[PDB]
């Protein structure tokens, strides 16, 4: 069980872990967050008190070093930071929970939703949508724009989704045109899983890290990126048996845990009609449709 | 983005368009079947291509059996219209290649977006306008070559015969909507009004009569007198 250790905590903050949240008062003896389960990837986040503007976190794997936050009151925000001496990783945390004053992740047993949530993905690949290589873990926050989107201004702060369109060239086959946009299975298994992603476990991957994107930090790029994702698939007259298993598992976990208020936002209305109702698997989301229309029938 | 009467005199700048209309592309006559059920029977069809600027009309005439064996003709024939125009921009040379394509139903944009990836230049637009080119087979010679062909052709005429001699573009596109609005509202009183006297013919390398420019404005007098009329015809008013 790992721990990110925090100097301090000069500002008034909500910080998250994952699913969980907890408020840090203005110089609160706060000094990081312990017993975090190793094995999944992790987002720690922010927002502070005074301006609920910018919501950012950082991605991380405890298995890939020894990582603590830190306020920077130049740039003014908590900063993820790697401690190399590892006899300091270990000193500095043992000072502070023999002190407790560290908070506890705080995993119900019975819970699966962090990994049911995370299943596919994987810190090298957040890396690579994430550009910035010196760092063994992943800024995102509120305002950062998509590769796609920047196409419809700062390149080295993009979100470097993989830029799905389906009126592209790359979607339709020349004399296909028709059959290409009707269905779109060309797209998604050839195109996308084996040439682009190589399996699907790299495309959930980026799917489930899209939507924990817009869910913690409400960014729009990454909702479209979740939904194209999703669209896709449920356009596909053809897609893997397993794949739409474990999709309809996938999306039923992402709708169980998203906020109740925030559904107006965060969900695109044709997309989810179209998936559940016209499209090609309408009848293959069994999980999902159900927990949809008992959580949010206003939508349909 | 859509067109309508705020921007309407785009149409006759020198930018090339052409207007694409879809509502004569999938034809079919409906009857009893000796079971007593309904089928449908498809009759040739057209694509309405039109430069309205010069008036040039690029007829693509749609033949049955491009329908035989598919299923949802409905939602094909607007992808065979795509197909067709974007086949008929690929044989034009560059500097007649349209730079805008106006649909006249909504229903063609994406099917056109789609086959025109290609030439990402080329805007396809919308419009906001309830143009009549569905009454272009109420013109006998365009239903005639119609009905007659045997295979897939692609017949060129000038739909504003020898108009643009004696007025604008504009001029003669207000002329030709309102005979084919006139055609699409009573299309018996429309034609009983452009051959009353039998004196006005039609050449044979035209469409419409030769009439002069007095009598295009009794004409077109007549054409309006009709379309308010069958307004209050079917308004009581
Ligand atoms: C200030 N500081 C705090 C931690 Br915790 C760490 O591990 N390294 C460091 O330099």
């Amino acid at each position: 069980m790992n721990t990110v250790p925090f100097t301090s905590a000069p500002i008034e903050v909500t910080i998250g872990i994952d699913q969980y949240s907890f408020n840090v008062k203005e110089n609160q003896p706060f000094h990081g967050i312990k017993d975090i389960p190793i094995g999944h990837v992790h987002v720690i986040h922010f927002q502070h008190a005074d301006n609920s503007s910018m919501r950012y976190g950082y991605w991380f794997d405890c298995r890939m070093g020894n990582f603590y936050i830190q306020y920077d009151p130049k740039d003014g925000l908590y900063k993820m930071m790697e401690e190399r001496d590892g006899a300091k990783f270990e000193n500095i945390v043992h000072n502070f929970k023999e002190r407790q004053m560290m908070v506890s992740y705080p995993k119900i047993d019975e819970d699966d939703t962090w990994y049911n949530l995370t299943e596919f993905v994987q810190m090298d690949k957040i890396r690579k949508i994430v550009r910035k290589d010196e760092n063994q873990f992943s800024y995102v926050d509120s305002s950062m724009t998509t590769v796609q989107e920047n196409e419809l201004s700062d390149p080295a702060h993009s979100l470097n989704y993989t830029v799905i369109n389906f009126k592209s060239r790359e979607a339709i086959r020349p004399g296909h045109e028709m059959e290409d946009f009707l269905d779109k299975s060309y797209y998604l298994n050839t195109v996308m899983l084996q040439g682009i992603f190589k399996n699907s476990s790299n495309y959930f991957g980026e799917l489930q890290f899209a939507f924990l994107n817009a869910m913690f930090f409400g960014n729009y790029g990454s909702s479209l990126q979740w939904h194209a994702m999703i669209e896709l698939i449920c356009s596909s007259a053809t897609v893997p048996k397993h794949m739409l298993d474990k999709l309809d598992e996938i999306l039923y976990y992402q709708i169980k845990t998203l906020p109740e208020q925030y559904s107006d936002i965060l969900l695109n209305e044709r997309v989810w009609n179209i998936c559940l109702y016209s499209s090609f698997q309408k009848n293959s989301l069994h999980n999902t449709e159900k927990i949809m229309e008992n959580k949010y029938p206003e939508l349909l | 983005g859509a067109m309508n009467s705020s921007n309407y005199a785009e149409l006759f700048n020198n930018d090339i368009k052409l207007f694409v209309d879809d509502t004569n592309v999938y034809r079919v006559t409906v009857h009893k079947t000796f079971e007593g059920n309904v089928a449908t029977k498809a009759i040739n069809g057209c694509i309405f291509t039109l430069n309205p600027k010069t008036g040039h009309l690029f007829l693509k005439i749609i033949h049955t059996s491009v329908w035989a064996g598919q299923k949802r003709l409905s939602q094909l024939a607007k992808w065979k219209t795509a197909e067709e125009v974007s086949a008929l921009v690929r044989s034009l040379p560059k500097e007649e290649q349209p730079k805008q394509i106006i649909v006249t139903r909504k229903a063609m944009l994406d099917p056109l977006e789609v086959h025109m990836l290609d030439f990402p230049n080329i805007a396809i637009r919308p419009t906001e306008l309830r143009l009549p080119f569905s009454a272009a087979m109420s013109i006998d010679k365009l239903s005639d070559v119609v009905m007659k062909a045997t295979e897939p052709q692609m017949v060129l005429f000038n739909i504003y015969d020898d108009w643009l001699d004696r007025i604008s573009s504009y001029t003669a596109f207000s002329r030709l909507t309102l005979l084919l609005r006139a055609l699409k509202t009573n299309e018996e009183s429309a034609k009983m009004i452009l051959l009353s006297d039998p004196t006005i013919t039609i050449k044979s390398y035209h469409l419409w009569p030769s009439f002069t420019d007095e009598q295009w404005i009794t004409i077109e007098s007549q054409m309006r007198d009709l379309i308010l009329t069958e307004y209050g015809r079917k308004y009581n008013v």
